[PDB]
């Protein structure tokens, strides 16, 4: 195997059925298997040797004290963080909405610089994500000056004030976050941009 | 691709045939067969076979118990469906030029198509004490390959084989792949089909699907309805090139074969016809035989209203294509002059066929008012042969195809090709 | 029945004739099924009509 | 020949199907008349049993009918005879899947060609044979009968109904009718008299020959039953006489002219008379036992709550077609609730009692006095206005009336809680009920068997008036929401979303996040626990608040 | 919202998409485990909610006689009006060289 | 295969009473006879593989065992059902015809009669594997009593080894429908009256 090491970071872990009781006693057989696993291992499992029926459930958690929580949740059918249900409705119908920078002027603006202080923490987190921030970012460099390279690391209130540096981090944030979503499958069937952000939706 | 050579026929179809002679003279006079309920066999059958027409082997519930060394008390067990298996196969081997006493010991392979015929289920008492014993061998799907290789000391393989009609080209197709393995030096294949209780006429009389007169008008645009039939046959085979080492007859080459099933998906694409589609391509490839090289094939021609003309859409897409100039495909079904015979199908085809190549001649289609409305003769690419036709020997090699078709979703195709024939 | 036992009664009825009886045109989900839900099924086996 | 069963004759007789009520007949040596015996297995039994009385399967009268003409005719090519005195007792009736046994017999009065039959119900176990019909049959019926009538000159006295409700006019009689005995085709029916076209009668045995009278003579019990009132079963007959099998088409008429007795005729689509039938009483069998011939069993039914896990997403609200009025106990919650809609576009207009303070600039309405007079003239005044309604919402503040007041009394706040929102309710419905408005009921701590804390009593009237409304106007969309106490109440469009979702009415909550939904839900209930229970012998007892009847059984 | 959510970065993401995921849109979560030390395990099998298939309704566990009627007597009648009991029997042509040694 | 292990691995054996539930007409004619049964056979959960239960009712034992167990082992291959549709897979099974019609003491509900037919003919059960799964390749049906398994998987080998397919699924299926063949081996005293193969004992 030659596995890597790695820090805990979050695991999908995915369940489906064809009526609302086989999910429960599926979260039951499942709950005594996580223990024995890497979580990492199981959820890489369920995502490709089973069938995406109509009901559906998803658990989101660190490690195996977190997950084993949402699955005792599932199990018991209570209401907890980090576990979603529903029924899928199968058609696509899907529309996409972008923004940009100067609005988070209009109304508490530290919430958007918080807001991309926290998007910084995708860069280690996922792999499309990085290349396609830093394929834009060293793109607007030679329009602007190296300047906006602190700027896309360092996303503070910028991101909330109608500047030039302000409008080109909103830029690469929204083109970065569209390439992730693509990778991640979803798929646009309209877009629809405010303010002067709409060259992201276009 | 080793060629593979039926050495001999032998047969039992409706209307007293009982050698592949017999069938000539019956489909080159232009004859039907179908007719009146059996006398004579248990039925206590209502009202709902009154009108009801079919095709019958008269004397199915006659046999000569002490030729094969049975006690008559074990004779009368057996599901008259092993007994038509064991006096044809004799008849096969016979035709064959082959000793059955020689045969004792070979490495020869059975694969044998049988259904449930219900048989033990005439009985209205309990049965006598003597028989009871004997009605498990007697009637299991499992024994009737047995049985043949017990009788003739065969030490090859054996296997019963259902897949509902298409049963005989199944065993048909395993039995040629058996001996381009090498695992046997003979191959036994063939099948039985015997209604010893009325119960499937009574089915597809309930569900309207017979013909009103009981004719398969065979893509005729009459077309109304199915027609039952009885049925039973074994071919012999052995390898082209052990076949010419040892001198025995060749009567055809079978060249190449297929299997697949129609899927399941909506109606309206037509799946039963893509699958056609892709098994002739497949048979095809498996001989290394050109498209044009087909001369005629002997459709499944069955006379279901749509059914029919799927078959004749999926051989223009297929054959129909690459025609040389005067070599339209002749198209034409046996089930038109003895019915549908069920789970023998292939080889009341192949017993056309050999004896079409013998004789110089293909035989019209019976019944033909007019051709299907369901599908586009545009083309002028392939016809039903509405009156028969020369086929003699020459520069070009004659060839000819089977089909056959089921509701269960299996289909396959065979390719058949002239002897050698060198000269004496 | 110490707890959680909810609105509890003991009785015979046919809860079937009893939504039908008097007269209602709409639906009551006290004692109806909610709804139902896009699904769809196979011809069955051995059907292969047009 | 190698065969099991030996060969069948070239030729056999027809062995003729037979009547599935009398069965083959027996071949008793010495027996004085013959007689006749059919078991029905489970299965059968629905073909032959084609009515339901509340919910068992039962025998139809008309087939009891043409049981006893059956056996009657059995011995001769006659197409004409007369049955007379016949007396159906009782209800012959199979619990689900039992087996039935059946048995008949003819006897020779002596009396020339005068001869008895009779029928005789399941003998099984412990229990015996016994009675279930009997008849005088007298043969060759060698009289004249009057010249056609033109059935079309029959129905021009009586208004024509609908067959659908026909079939469910029998229904609130306790009685249904599986559908080869559904063969009324047109009805008229007025004061002492109806008339109607009767199709193919196919009973078992009944597409061809006499069996189809089963049918015949049953819809002349359909129609007899549907000229009275109360739920009543056919008891005797004075004559029936009947002549050659039924046309494919019959007309029947049926008059009520007799005391307490029906007569009926039965016309061929040439205006033949086909059968005549004199002296139909069901009377002495008006109001006879249902209890004991119904199925259901006795079971433990709960109001269960099911979390709407599954699917608990809004939706929107349904566009502007009208405003939202907002009344409640509270002027800052009614005027925070109009705020949160108008940040979502939709129009609303907020209310409160005139015995509040008008502290936040609402309307305000009557409710107080207990009057839907007063209610209604102020509401009146909206649509004077011009405003239209798309709904109501009515909200209660729960146990805060209690602190506010300073003194406990749950049965008279009850009385003052039912007697606002009445007030309210019926003075709204008045006004406006014509625009199918959605009326939304929004107690708190009113919902029983749920998690955090005690339900509060004072709150019992809101839920009474929620069922009292779904049944007395069916037509109007209406729901409950209970919420919580104690936790902060919901966004109004969280509230108006999830009953938007639900046509017609239903019983929603709210406790943390989570929605559930009420089901009414059954179980089977241990009386044998009550078999193996005694009370202990060292203590008294108490029976209290009943009547003598109820007493009585308490005491025993 | 896509990039809000929960305070560890990721799991304002994977449950923005959880929710789109449980909607109905078939979102491919590989991004989520790819880069990463993934392996592949034997899982439990669907759990199936089975109920009664069966052609013949269950039959009540009561004991009774194997073979009671006597070949020539055989089966006594409940003719409701007799005097006193009477029995019959038909044997088949099977049965009659059986009874007739 | 890990509940067999259990059983093989701690020395017990799975010989035992015959079933209740089965509506069986065995009177003294198999008392005292024990064997090895499939409990519960009689249950099976006809809306995940989209059949009305009327159907469900009216199919031979022998076919929904089949069904059943195939899906749980494409769930083990790491397959997903819902890839397999349109493969060149083949089917071969192993099958026998069960009587289970016989079970009836009456004649049928008009409802269910019409699916008696492919409800229960030997050839049918190669064919239904095939429409549920949506598999393209060849469907037989072989019968040789005890040895039809091998069979099976003897001409499953050398149709992948001679490239008629892709994948292929060999195997079979035993069910006591009827009692007849417990009856009759204890009739002719073939049975040990304790009921144990003692494999190659003295
Ligand atoms: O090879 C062995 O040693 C095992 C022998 C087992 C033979 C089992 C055959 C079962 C056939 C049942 C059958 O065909 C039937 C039952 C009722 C009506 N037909």
């Amino acid at each position: 195997a030659a596995r890597p090491a790695n820090p805990e970071r979050t695991v999908p872990l995915v369940l489906s059925a064809k009526s609302p009781t086989a999910l429960r006693e599926q979260a039951e057989r499942l709950r005594a298997t996580i223990t024995a696993a890497e979580p990492v291992d199981v959820g890489h499992s369920l995502h490709t040797t089973r069938s995406s029926f109509r009901h559906r459930a998803v658990v989101l958690g660190t490690g195996r004290e977190e997950l084993a929580a949402g699955l005792d949740a599932l199990a018991g059918d209570r209401t907890a963080d980090g576990l979603v249900r529903g029924v899928a409705r199968a058609q696509g119908q899907t529309a996409l909405l972008f923004g940009g920078a100067g609005d988070g002027t209009s109304g508490d603006r530290p919430a958007d610089a918080e807001g991309p202080r926290t998007a910084r923490g995708l860069y280690e987190a996922f792999p499309a994500f990085a290349e396609a921030l830093d394929e834009v970012t060293e793109h607007l460099a030679g329009l602007l000056g190296p300047e906006v390279r602190a700027a896309v690391r360092e996303p503070g209130p910028a991101c909330a004030e109608p500047t030039v540096v302000g409008q080109a981090v909103a830029f690469a944030l929204n083109t970065a976050l569209h390439r992730l979503l693509t990778a991640f499958a979803v798929r646009p069937d309209a877009t629809l941009g405010h303010g002067a952000g709409e060259v992201a939706a276009a | 691709q080793e060629p593979i050579a039926v050495l001999g026929i032998g047969c039992r179809f409706p209307g007293g045939v009982r050698s592949p002679e017999d069938l000539w003279d019956l489909v080159d006079s232009g004859g039907d067969a179908v007719g009146g309920l059996p006398a004579g066999r248990g039925w206590q059958a209502g009202s709902a076979l009154d009108g009801v027409n079919a095709g019958f082997i008269h004397g199915v519930e006659e046999f000569d118990p002490y030729f094969f060394g049975l006690d008559p008390v074990e004779a009368a067990a057996m599901d008259p469906q092993q007994r038509l298996l064991l006096e044809t196969t004799w008849e096969a081997f016979e035709r064959a030029g082959i000793d059955p006493v020689a045969a004792r010991g070979s490495r020869t392979a059975v694969y044998a198509g049988v259904q449930f015929g219900g048989y033990p289920l005439l009985m209205r008492e309990a049965p006598p004490p003597q028989v009871l014993d004997h009605l498990g061998l007697g009637n299991s799907v499992g024994a009737a390959s047995g049985r043949l290789a017990y009788q003739f000391g065969l030490l090859g393989g054996a296997v019963t084989v259902d897949t509902q009609c298409t049963s005989s080209i199944v065993a048909l197709h395993l039995a040629v792949k058996a001996l381009r393995n090498g695992e046997c030096a003979l191959a036994l294949a063939g099948g039985a089909c015997v209604m010893s209780l009325p119960t499937v006429l009574m089915d597809f009389h309930r569900r309207s699907l017979l013909a009103p007169d009981g004719r398969s008008k065979s893509f005729a645009a009459a077309a109304d309805g199915v027609s039952l039939a009885e049925g039973a046959g074994m071919l012999l085979l052995e390898r082209l090139s052990d076949a010419r080492r040892n001198g025995h007859p060749v009567m055809a080459v079978i060249r190449g074969t297929a299997i697949n099933q129609d899927g399941a998906t909506n109606g309206i694409i037509s799946p039963s016809g893509r699958a056609q589609e892709r098994v002739i391509r497949a048979a095809l490839a498996d001989g290394r035989v050109t498209a044009d090289s087909v001369d005629a094939v002997e459709g499944h021609g069955v006379g279901a209203t749509l059914g029919d003309g799927v078959e004749v859409t999926s051989l223009l897409s297929t054959y129909g294509q690459e025609r040389p100039a005067g070599r339209p495909l002749l198209l034409g079904s046996v089930k038109s002059n003895i019915g549908h015979t069920q789970t023998v199908g292939a080889v009341a085809g192949i017993v056309k066929l050999v004896m079409a190549l013998r004789n110089e001649r293909l035989p019209r289609t019976v019944h033909v008012d007019g051709p299907t409305p369901h599908a586009d003769w545009s083309s002028g690419t392939v016809r039903l042969l509405t009156e028969p036709e020369p086929w003699r020997r020459g520069e070009r090699v004659r060839r000819a195809g089977l089909t056959c078709l089921t509701l269960s979703g299996t289909n396959g195709h065979l390719i058949l090709e002239e002897p050698p024939a060198d000269e004496p | 029945e110490a707890d959680g036992s909810g609105e509890a009664g003991l009785a015979r009825v046919d809860w079937d004739r009893y939504l039908t009886a008097g007269h209602r045109p709409l639906p009551y989900t006290v004692l109806e099924t909610r709804a139902s839900y896009d699904e769809e099924k196979a011809p069955g086996f051995g059907q292969n009509r047009m | 020949r190698c065969w099991l069963v030996p060969p069948e004759p070239q030729v056999s007789v027809v062995a003729a199907p037979p009547h599935p009520l009398l069965g083959t007949a027996l071949d008793l040596v010495d027996a004085t008349g013959q007689s006749f015996t059919q078991q029905l297995t489970p299965g059968q039994v629905a073909g032959v049993f084609g009515q339901q009385l509340y919910g068992t399967p039962v025998l139809p009268a008309g087939a009891r009918l043409e049981w006893l003409l059956a056996a009657a005719r059995h011995g001769s090519p006659d197409s004409a005879w007369t049955l007379t005195g016949i007396r159906l007792p009782g209800t012959v009736s199979a619990a689900s899947g039992t087996p039935v046994a059946l048995q008949t017999s003819r006897e020779d009065s002596g009396d020339g060609h005068r001869v008895r039959a009779f029928v005789k119900g399941p003998g099984t176990g412990g229990g015996r044979w016994a009675e279930r019909g009997g008849a005088t049959v007298v043969p060759a019926v060698t009289r004249p009968a009057p010249d056609r009538v033109d059935p079309e000159s029959l129905p021009e006295g009586l208004a024509e109904l609908d067959v659908a409700e026909v079939y469910r006019r029998l229904w609130r009689q306790g009685s249904d009718y599986a559908e080869p005995l559904r063969v009324l085709r047109r009805v008229w029916l007025g004061g002492d008299e109806a008339v109607a076209l009767v199709g193919t009668a196919d009973v078992p045995t009944g597409p061809s020959g006499w069996s189809r009278w089963a049918a015949v003579l049953e819809a002349a019990v359909q129609l007899a039953a549907l000229s009275g009132s109360g739920p009543r079963t056919p008891v005797s007959v004075d004559r029936l006489e009947v002549s050659g099998p039924p046309s494919e088409v019959v007309w029947l008429r049926v008059r009520h002219g007799a005391d307490g007795a029906a007569d009926a005729v039965v016309l061929s689509g040439e205006g033949v008379r086909l059968a005549a039938v004199q002296g139909l009483r069901l009377r002495p069998m008006a109001g006879r036992e249902p209890a004991g011939l119904a199925e259901a069993p006795l079971e433990r039914h709960e109001v269960v709550w099911h979390a709407l896990a599954e699917d608990g997403r809004p939706g929107a609200i349904g566009g502007g077609t009208g405003s939202w009025l907002v009344f409640s106990d509270d002027p800052e919650r009614a005027a925070a609730w109009c705020d949160e809609l108008a940040l979502f576009g939709v129009p609303a207009v907020a209310l409160a009692g005139e015995d509040a303070e008008g502290r936040d600039g609402t309307e305000t309405v009557p409710v107080g006095t207990g009057d839907p007079d007063v209610v209604g003239k102020t509401f009146a005044e909206l649509r004077e206005r011009g405003v239209t309604v798309a709904g109501l919402l009515v909200h209660d503040a729960g146990d805060a009336r209690e602190p506010a007041s300073g003194a406990d009394d749950p049965l008279d706040a009850a009385c003052r809680r039912g007697g606002r929102t009445l007030a309210l309710v019926r003075g709204f419905l008045q006004e406006y009920a014509e625009q199918t408005p959605r009326i939304v009921l929004c107690s708190a701590g009113a919902a029983a068997g749920l998690a955090g804390g005690p339900p509060h009593p004072a709150q019992a009237p809101l839920t009474a008036l929620f069922t009292s409304l779904v049944w007395e106007h069916p037509e109007l969309p209406c729901a409950q929401v209970d919420l919580d106490p104690a936790e902060d109440p919901p966004t109004v469009v969280s509230l108006l979303g999830q009953v938007m979702r639900l046509p017609g009415a239903g019983r929603l909550a709210v406790r943390g996040g989570r929605w559930f939904e009420a089901r009414l839900e059954r179980r089977p209930a241990p009386a044998d626990r009550g078999e193996r229970l005694a009370l202990r012998p060292d203590a008294t007892y108490l029976v209290a608040g009943g009547d003598t009847r109820h007493a009585a059984a308490a005491l025993e | 919202s896509v990039p809000g959510g929960g305070r560890p970065p990721g799991q304002a993401l994977l449950s923005a998409l959880g929710e789109l995921h449980t909607d109905g849109v078939a979102i491919d979560w590989s991004q989520a485990f790819e880069g990463r030390g993934a392996r592949r395990v034997d899982l439990p099998t669907y759990p199936y909610q089975k109920v009664r298939c069966w052609l013949v309704p269950p039959e009540p566990q009561v004991s009774v006689v194997a073979a009671p009627p006597h070949p020539l007597l055989g089966t006594a009648l409940d003719l409701v009006d007799a005097t006193g009991q009477s029995f019959t029997q038909q044997l088949t042509p099977g049965q009659v060289a059986g009874v007739f040694g």
